[PDB]
């Protein structure tokens, strides 16, 4: 995950399931990554609910 | 318990004696258009006693 930190200047970090913290030793099978770019303002909108 | 908020907010003793109530209070504590005044801290430096 240190690319994930030090890596980009990481506009947006914000997540509200699981903690970015306590991730590194976490630990699961698959992942659901999906990559696009978009705007300033919608980073700030993608958001759940 | 182990996980976020039985580890960061309200840890349950391991010799724990006595009863513990739950009922569902959706009217009472939910609201249209999102009711987030409850606040869970799922960020601490370790577990909690
Ligand atoms: C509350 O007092 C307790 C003393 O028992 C301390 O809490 C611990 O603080 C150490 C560092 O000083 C942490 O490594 C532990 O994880 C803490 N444990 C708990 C259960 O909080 C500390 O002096 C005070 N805690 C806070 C958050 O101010």
């Amino acid at each position: 995950y240190s690319v994930l930190y030090n890596f980009a200047p990481f506009f947006a970090f914000k997540c509200y399931g699981v903690s970015p913290t306590k991730l590194n030793d976490l630990c699961f099978t698959n992942v659901y990554a999906d990559s696009f770019v978009i705007k300033g303002n919608e980073v700030s909108q993608i958001a759940p609910g | 318990q182990t996980g976020n908020i039985a580890d960061y907010n309200y840890k349950l003793p391991d010799d724990f004696t006595g009863c513990v109530i739950a009922w569902n209070s959706n009217k009472l504590d939910s609201k249209h258009s999102g009711n987030y005044d409850y606040w869970y801290r799922l960020f601490r430096k370790s577990k909690l006693k």
